[PDB]
């Protein structure tokens, strides 16, 4: 929701900018979401992906996806149309931020005694930012499939 | 650095409802996760519930849902806790404890308690509130002196020596429950025997639940 | 609910020893575990949060370790002001749950009690009750025995004793015994005594008075 | 001049090595700083190169430095001919001079507090990332990366362009496409200042009607195997109204589509009369000569359109359109058809 | 030039107290601010550099905070040897400038002065001048008074007093008063005394001497 | 661990020029930023300037530029400060202070002072140099007696004093100099000592007034 760190120190400035980079990637991606040969027929490479995207946009459809991957990291979800798709939760940054990082931060008004926490956060935060950057330079469609997209 | 001030101890009748308040000084209620913890005599602490004013969400332990009400009055920076349907199980020390909530995400949950109130002892019983009588324990032929605080209900009674000036050597024993039902407790202090004539020793006995403050002077 | 198992329930260690306390979880809680200190009658104090982070102002002798289901709290040099009950607490899911607690006590040298007797006050006798107080002050170990002696008759079951918790600066105990009798029965006898036995005295010490 | 710290201890080796990575990237930049066939050829960065060339003149950079001393945004008068917005984003000078090196020098390269070095490597990070990209693209990068220009910087730069609010709003709502039609030109690092030219697109023609034409080869379907004749419209591509004419983009992937907006580059376009639209309604019209190709190459193929599919089915080929829930629904006869 | 405003100008705190000192700059200097300690008559010693970094060998009770234009120096447990004047100093631009300084003094329980009198030496009398010295040793607070008395006549305004700084180990003061006169007037009288009043004595203590 | 040794205190005539030296031991001058700071009585310190030999740059405070010259003799590791046209306002203790300049970029500036000289008290006045006279303050007849010596009539400050070659320090009180009405400075040094050592112990005050080349070792003990 908000970064209210009032006390300024080299450590606070480090977590705050690291927090801001994460808070920026979410908003940044959220912005993105709203011879011969001449005879060869023309195709639509991502018509299949576009169709799947369109179903996920349907009302109450994401909840179906979220609730199936709540207990496990692999699930087959039946979309409202009729299609079963393999779903995969790769990073759970939610459970990291809420139960390990945010409590540590609040205790001393953003003064982290162990610099390891910022290093762990920036490492935990790295995969999200790198995925965002590829999408941020390639108009939401990347090819080939990077190792950050799918290990 | 923020001080949490709970309401005073009191005796409530069984089946009635009690409200405990918790006043924050130095910050707003929104700036914290406000939890309510109780501890019965001889038991550990038990999580009852907590309030997150930044999100307007309250969460309750299963045992207390439906008969505990926790509110946060941000217009006065006062938190409240309402427990209804009192029974024998509820006699306990009730604590107001906070978790700092500067950077709060959605779906934020209570995690720990870094700042605590002083605790509020709620005694559920029909026995009327009663103030104690204090009797001197004069020193005679290092000497020891003290005062006897007898016949009070409910707990607790506090005692300070020379309004807190004399602290080295004080021993305040845990209260013992007498056959009458009333409690009694003693406070003794050892001091060099040469100061029995040159130094004044007064014990300040306070029982706020009955609003009885009595200062009985003792000397050899 | 998640059940927290703290072991052992109590331990006795000398000053300067390295003391370890264990907490077990019923399921994996990653490192979402806190530690608290509760001295007698006082609010608990946060010592360790997120398994290993030291709270500010907490002595450097405290440390926390663990992950998964088993956690530890370590005091590298147990000090007299550490006499208290300690609790672990998880926050993986609601409701928040606590451990059973571990009471840590300091084992020191045996100290003899100072024995003092106080007669009942003159003000109290008019109201119809008389309390005679006998005191064992700053002694160790915990175990002592007080048998009353009125004139020369041993008294049984007409007294109530209360013992302080272990003192925070010198690790000794204190014990107060109160002998309650009626004003009619108090003025019935003449010489009152309380006799005290303990491992620190070769012979039991008696202090008496005449009414 | 040189980090004259001795490189052995574990604390020194990380900060000293971090300093060397900065000094090498800086040194690297000084080394570096020295249908459709009918279309017309352009010079994509002729505008940007022109600006960079001005900065190489003697004492010209000094005008830039003096203007950006008080603010982080200034309009500078260059000696030659162009006024350009200049932007100081990262200030590594005052960090190295007044916060890092004093900390380092005081304790003889024993940085006792690890926090300072981590802040430095993050402060040093963007330079190395910009350096790294310029080092792989011969000083000219496209699309414009987020290390080159953050969204915060880009939206603020969008607001200062000499365009209407309607044009401004379009660019801010589709910043991703803007990045892909932009260039970054590295050119000068001298007199304690590093500067590169960012070249953003300007969309002067907006909201005009635009349409896409799909075509597929048309052959006769006669019984004789080798005796067949074919015909294909060659005017495929995008057509947008523009200045009373039609801006024609023959190349298919030169435009990026977002909902109803087609982002195209006029540089790879031809300007055609409005009568081009008649080839859709009347191929034999006497007012515009519709472009066609001829062949005897009787090969079956299909063309996917925006809202369907064109199927050119010839010979003995099996041509079929199917539904995901029902399978085959229509079997195409020989000829060109659409579903 | 950049002016540095240090506040307060002076402070009195007991041993073990938490003490905070503030420094403000006339313009934004980021965190380019240093702190120094100067005991009386000694060179300054660097305590804090870049607003918050502890100098090696500096006791852990010292700490610095702040950014922009306002900075602070905090001693978590004030000790007797901290009696000194402290200065902040900026280096955002030239010239390097200092604050006005903050003198830190220890408040301690009142101590009586030891009063001793010294006659002028026989060695000094040969030179033709006589100086009679009176001493107040290890007392607190700062304010005291000494009036000379030759025989029984109080002497007024013919003497000069000098006071040491607060001692670094026990937070007391010492004072020396010198009464300068000619050789002719010294041998004019017989019994010399200096009378001293202070809060540490119930009655004023007088020390006198007989020639011999 | 590097000690900065400045030239000795002295009195210079008004309008003349003074040269102060500053000797580095344990390192080279090129490896430091050498600063000069002065402190007038009752004021804070004031930065005069600094030289960075590794870069060959000299910087002067605006008030002092054009009448101050700071040089760095790398052949002897001695820094200097020459202030010309001396007047009363210049009476102050002048300090030589360094900042380590091991790893420096160009346009590097002085930032702090972690290593200091002892300071040089330059007194601008018309009076002549004069050495002091030392006179005993003999003790006589609770359980602690006091004695000392008086250092009188010297110019300019400072005068130094040590007890038992610096051995006796717990209990010494050397008072700040007082300017008498006659002029010239005077100063007292007293120390308290147990009364039982008045006959068995020797107490010597070592008074030095370096400006006047005066070294005095005065014995103190009761007379008879």
């Amino acid at each position: 929701k908000e970064t209210k760190c009032n006390g300024t120190d080299t450590k606070v400035k480090l977590i705050k900018q690291e927090l801001d980079k994460y808070k920026n990637a979410v908003t940044e991606l959220q912005l993105l979401t709203q011879f011969l040969g001449f005879l060869l027929g023309v195709g639509s490479a991502i018509a299949s992906g576009i169709a799947v995207c369109k179903v996920l946009h349907l009302e109450g459809e994401v909840n179906k996806i979220k609730n199936a991957l709540l207990s496990t990291n692999k699930a087959v979800v039946s979309l409202s149309n009729g299609v079963s798709v393999l779903t995969f939760k790769v990073l759970d940054l939610k459970s990291y931020i809420n139960n390990q990082l945010l409590p540590i931060l609040n205790q001393q008004s953003c003064r982290i005694s162990n610099i390891e926490t910022v290093i762990e956060f920036q490492q935990k935060n790295s995969r999200l930012l790198e995925i965002t950057r590829e999408f941020s330079v390639n108009a939401g469609v990347t090819t080939p499939l990077s190792t950050y997209m799918l290990t | 650095q923020v001080q949490l001030v709970q309401s005073g101890a009191e005796v409530k009748k069984p089946g009635s409802s009690v409200m405990v308040s918790c006043q924050a000084s130095g910050g707003l209620l929104e700036d914290y996760i406000i939890n309510w913890v109780r501890q019965a005599p001889g038991q550990g602490p038990e999580w009852m519930g907590g309030i997150i004013p930044v999100l307007g969400t309250v969460h309750y332990g299963p045992k207390f849902q439906g008969r505990v009400t926790i509110t946060a009055d941000e217009s006065t920076d006062t938190a409240y806790m309402e427990l209804s349907s009192l029974r024998s199980e509820d006699t306990a020390m009730y604590y107001c404890a906070t978790e700092t909530a500067l950077v709060v995400s959605e779906t934020y949950l209570p995690h720990y308690f870094d700042n605590w109130g002083q605790g509020t002892l709620v005694t559920v019983s029909s026995a009327s509130t009663k103030g104690p009588s204090v009797f001197p324990l004069a020193p005679s032929s290092t000497a020891a002196l003290g005062c006897l605080v007898k016949d009070y209900f409910p707990e607790p009674v506090t005692v300070s020596w020379n309004s807190g000036a004399l602290t080295s050597g004080v021993h305040t024993f845990p209260a013992v429950l007498q056959s009458s039902g009333l409690y009694s407790l003693s406070s003794v202090v050892t001091v060099p025997s040469s100061s029995l004539g040159t130094q004044t020793y007064i014990c300040n006995v306070n029982h706020k639940p009955s609003n009885t403050k009595v200062d009985k002077r003792v000397e050899p | 609910d998640i059940q927290m198992t703290q072991s052992p329930s109590s331990l006795s260690a000398a000053v300067g020893d390295r003391v370890t306390i264990t907490c077990q979880a019923s399921q994996d809680i990653v490192n979402y575990l806190n530690w608290y200190q509760q001295k007698p009658g006082k609010a608990p104090k946060l010592l360790i949060y997120v398994a290993s982070n030291l709270e500010t102002g907490v002595p450097s002798r405290f440390s926390g370790s663990g992950s998964g289901t088993d956690f530890s709290l370590t005091i590298s040099s147990l000090q007299p002001e550490d006499v208290a009950t300690y609790y672990c607490q998880q926050y993986d899911n609601l409701p928040l749950t606590f451990g059973g607690g571990t009471k840590v006590e300091i084992k020191r040298t045996v100290a003899a009690p100072s024995v003092f007797i106080f007669p009942p006050s003159d003000e109290q006798l008019k109201s119809g009750t008389a309390s005679v107080v006998c005191l064992l002050n700053n002694f160790y170990p915990r175990e002592a025995k007080v048998q009353w002696k009125v004139d020369n008759a041993l008294q049984s079951g007409n007294s109530q004793e209360s013992v302080t918790e272990q003192d925070s600066k010198d690790s000794t105990y204190s014990l107060s015994s109160t002998l309650t009798l009626s004003k009619a029965d108090y003025e019935k006898h003449k010489v009152y005594a309380c006799e005290v036995t303990h491992q620190g005295l070769s012979s039991p010490v008696t202090k008496s008075f005449n009414r | 001049k040189e980090t004259k710290c001795n490189g052995t201890d574990t604390k020194v080796k990380l900060i000293k090595q971090e300093l060397d990575k900065y000094k090498n990237a800086v040194t690297e930049l000084q080394l570096l700083t020295q249908l459709g066939f009918l279309l017309g050829v352009g010079s994509a960065i002729a505008s940007g190169i022109a600006v960079c060339k001005v900065l190489h003149l003697e004492g010209e950079v000094n005008k830039i430095k003096n203007a950006l001393l008080s603010t982080n945004k200034a309009v500078v008068s260059l000696s030659n001919g162009v006024s350009v917005l200049t932007f100081k984003v990262l200030d590594l000078k005052s960090y190295i001079n007044n916060q890092l090196l004093p900390i380092l020098n005081q304790q003889s390269c024993r940085i006792s507090n690890i926090e300072t070095v981590i802040e430095f490597q993050q402060k040093n990070s963007r330079l190395l990332e910009i350096t790294r990209e310029f080092s792989v693209n011969a000083g000219v990068t496209t699309p414009l990366s987020t290390y080159m220009l953050t969204n915060s910087e880009l939206l603020s730069l969008i607001n200062d362009m000499p365009i209407t609010n309607d044009q401004k709003k379009l660019m801010s709502s589709n910043v991703q496409i803007v990045r892909q039609q932009s260039y970054s030109i590295m050119c000068i690092i001298k007199e304690e200042v590093l500067a590169y030219v960012v070249q953003l697109p300007i969309y002067g023609v907006i909201d005009t009607p635009c349409w896409k034409l799909h075509t597929s080869p048309l052959c006769t379907t006669n019984i004789k195997e080798g005796s067949n004749i074919c015909l294909t419209r060659t005017d495929r591509g995008w057509y947008c109204d523009n200045a009373g004419s039609v801006s024609f983009f023959p190349q298919a992937d030169t435009c990026k589509v977002q909902s109803n907006r087609v982002f195209c580059d006029t540089m790879n376009s031809l300007t055609l009369p409005s009568e081009v639209s008649l080839c859709n309604t009347d191929i034999f019209n006497s007012k515009y000569d519709c472009k066609i190709m001829t062949s005897k190459t009787d090969i079956s193929s299909s063309v996917i359109t925006s809202l369907g599919a064109i199927v050119s089915c010839y010979g003995k080929t099996k041509c079929t359109a199917s539904n995901k829930n029902r399978g085959i629904i229509k079997t195409f006869s020989n000829g060109c058809d659409y579903v």
